[PDB]
DNA sequence: ATTTACTACTCGTTCTGGTGTTTTTGTGTT
DNA sequence: AAACACCAGAACGAGTAGTAAATTGA
């Protein structure tokens, strides 16, 4: 045996019943006694992995192959961040033994008219109501532009947690971060799309609040926003509606 | 989504650090965690097996006349049925 | 709610007292389901009748992880990772 | 010091947030390390005496002064049951320092008109419907078991408020008249059906039966509200 | 009619009980007990409780010389005469004045008080109380200024504030015991009310002026702070109680404040069948040593 | 492109280059020479490095011992999706999904030709060929063999051959998964295999099975006994076969030959192996 | 008669550091 | 390079058995 065993799927909890995300910096992760570990000056720590959906790893951080082996084996994910933004989305297994979501996602995105229909659905979901959308081709580019038009710190932080939790639920449902209906030309299209639906209603309010209140500080408001909004379920709902 | 508590005594270190993936440590041999029935009814068959000679106990939130249930493996503390209620025993 | 206590190096005038509002499921592990004011008075009846030893309590709640807990005079600690409580284990 | 400290009033749980009863037989009871211990051949059990409302002390048992001193100080009640029926009661403290239900009880029972009022409201609240109102002046084992558990639970509830068992509107001529009266209400609905279901046995079980009965019926708050709105 | 037991064990034999002390086994049938007090070092059977319940005998659990109460039982012959005569009486704002007047006059034998109002009576009560306080103070040359009843903290206090409190508590306990033994209730009070032990405070205010304050002052005069004043107080009161003359005038005051005739009075007779220095053995008790 | 393998090392970063500390010594590699980066046991990669890899389109795949397993992965090569979308197209439309099924059933039958036969006759011909090659190698290595009877849970409850057959097929699945995900394709969007998350990989593997794995299993079964850890030595044999890299250059081609991606845009594989000491613009020592 | 503070002495469990190994538990055209 | 099984011993706390001292926390 020479070790413990790897997890299964019926000993794993869904992402609807989990914590959202953790942060880590100036540390170094490892494996020990069939477990995970963290080590800063303040002292050792440990980390449950079957009760999280995202890890974030900041500067001065190190990590070892035998930890990744373990985290991935649960359904969790890894994300390296910094002063410039997120980077190096990593992930392991997916908590879905069937591929219906990917099949239908491809059946859609192959054709172009269905792609356009779903993109219009999302364009009208981006805005406060239903009849506020516009039935045009590219005037919605200027629409989104005008809608976009010591605070970028909170902007980023929230955007990072958002991207990560999306990535997690996407791979746990069975979708693909590449088969996107907008933003295409990369491998994170479905992610960069699904995240703009909530960037507006989440990032900016508390970002401005913080930037006004000058005297880390954001990640409590971000988690409270998650717990209240119920993102982890509303997103699954949006997706089952967007693909049917 | 009940509350679950697990105790471990005299077990291999390949069960004292694995269980720290679901649960969390507050003291020695004391592991506390919140989750539902399907997960724990698997964790218990996982700990019945790879424990060895040591002992372990589980107690979860429920709805009975007192408010919880529990079970044991290889522990000398038995369990009696006091006409509906479970009460721990200590034989001679 | 559901409450779990842990005692280490305490007089015997607590391990038999606490057995009235609770049960002994293992050695140093006291289990109990009851409400908030009782809990918050026990946690003071225990803070002073302990002496040099150390204890721990953990109760059901509604947070992002699903529980809270408190510690008195332990070599462990408790740290918050941006809203969530996680244990610690300092260095020599 | 020289021992543990006594129980306060805010460290206790109400009688509604509690277990109902526990049985005992052929054992010996004592105080150990400031706890309540029960010894017997099978082993040695300890008792959470603040999450309970009554004990029943069957044959063969022995108990010591320094154990009742501790039980009483919670709100639980001791009762020495027996094959022939119930036997004498015991109670140390009342979980209330108001003395209001007793004041109104005395006020009401002093006179006789509004005593007979409740006397006939007994027939009213007892029999199924109001149209049946008449305002005109192998099974025995389980039957007595349920009746015993009910008497004890009634005693606990009564004392848990400030009331007295001695002021009996009917069954008077004793000190346990009030609880006899209150128990007459729920006897028929509960005692006999299960009594027959058991007396049809082919192989104690009454305890599981009555326990599940009370758990489903909410008997505690039932009786509490009945007494409230019967004295108000 | 009364009894006290301690450092013993009990069991039932053919309508009689069988104690078991160090020296020997006393015995007594189930007809001469009446009331029954129980003290430390006693474990009691089930067949004995059966009798003590099936005969009308009372059963109580008390500290050393009844200085504290711990549990109850049923009442002598299961009667409520005192309870009924107390409830019928207290539920009348007019009839609940004469008995109060009586109680007020038992502490003012020289003057009559069946003309004054309740509000005016507490003034003279406090007057007499402060008078006896200052009198005992000047007698024992003790620095006395006033009373302080803090039901939360005993630490700071004052030596007399500490000893008189404990003596009054022991008195409360014995009064509680006898009261519950008769059949009355401690909540149906006349002067005090709002709490479950008011009748106790009242019927004990009688004896508080002759039994605990002089004791407290003789305690505070020739003692120190390091000593356990709270332990010696209840011990002195236990000694004072061993006699059994205060268990007698209480029952005589109960039957007199409710206006019960003589033919209803009962026999209050203490008993001590086990001594270490005297011989008290006679009349039916068949020592089966 | 260039592939690479690292193990028993400790990575870190310099201005715009990598550093791989080990027992022999240290190395240096400007990141515009790497391509894929197959990490391996005994490796502690840093953060300040990763944020470079990400900024060069380089990939990374935490693997076992010579791709016998896949444990995680990051963003694919150069952040592209050509293979993905051209796979989704071909599998969605049910007219193309056969032009790439009876097309792959051809490359493993070189002599015969099948462009008319359909999805139900193929099955029955494939099955027969496999039943034939199995018995062939059986009578070659003088072994008894009737069929592929086994149970997934009770792995250690069957004959000695099935054990190693399964183990080697699994290591093959592992390497295939690794390379596939490193390119940008998807496992589940399968043609012959349906539903399961790892179908396309079974479809690929069925090409390489009958020339690499059963000639391994039958030997492994003849020259060994029941009191052994055959499940360990199969993995090690396939690890030793995967060293050179004569199966990482066939896979890229057997992929680019299905999706019909042109010749000018093809990929050129190079299974490098560091410490050859013949490189350009690579500090050393 | 019962129960608690206090002591000394076993017995058991846990902590920690040097060594020698292995990179890992294994359907998928049955 | 990183992480497990194994063994050797060293340190610290739980459990039982007798002695003296009270009847209790006001």
């Amino acid at each position: 045996k020479n070790g413990a065993k790897k997890t299964s799927l019926r000993e794993l909890p869904k992402i609807s019943d989990r914590v959202s995300f953790i942060y880590v910096e100036h540390a170094k992760i490892n494996r020990v006694d069939s477990a995970i570990t963290v080590l800063d000056s303040r002292g050792t720590v440990r980390i449950p992995a079957a009760m999280i959906g995202v890890l974030l790893l900041g500067p001065g951080t190190d990590i070892s192959h035998r930890a990744v082996e373990l985290i991935g084996d649960t359904g969790t994910s890894m994300v390296w961040v910094g002063e410039r933004g997120v980077r190096q989305y990593a992930h392991g297994r997916s908590l879905a033994h069937s591929t219906k979501f990917l099949e239908k996602q491809a059946k859609l995105v192959s054709n172009s008219r269905l792609r356009l229909a779903v993109a219009r659905k999302m364009y009208q979901m981006r805005f406060p109501d239903e009849d506020v959308s516009a039935m045009t081709m590219q005037q919605l580019r200027g629409r989104e532009g005008a809608r976009v038009r010591i605070v970028n710190q909170a902007l980023s932080a929230a955007n990072v947690a958002l991207y990560g939790l999306v990535h997690s639920i996407v791979i746990a449902l069975g979708a693909s971060p590449g088969l996107g209906f907008v933003h295409t030309g990369h491998d994170l299209s479905f992610i960069y799309d699904i995240a703009d639906l909530y960037k507006a209603e989440l990032t900016i309010p508390l970002a401005f609040e913080i930037a006004a209140n000058f005297t880390k500080i954001a990640r409590q408001k971000v988690r409270d926003s998650f717990v209240d909004g119920k993102l982890i379920v509303r997103i699954v709902q949006d997706i089952q509606y967007l693909f049917d | 989504m009940p509350f679950t508590v697990v105790t471990l005594k005299s077990v291999p270190p390949s069960l004292r650090g694995d269980l720290t993936k679901w649960m969390q440590e507050i003291a020695i041999g004391v592991y506390v965690g919140n989750f539902n029935s399907r997960i724990r009814e698997k964790l218990w068959n996982r700990i019945q097996a790879n424990v060895g000679e040591g002992e372990a106990t589980i107690s979860y939130y429920y709805r009975n006349e007192i408010g919880y249930q529990f079970d044991m493996i290889n522990s000398q503390k038995s369990v009696v049925d006091f006409d509906g209620i479970p009460l721990v025993l200590i034989p001679n």
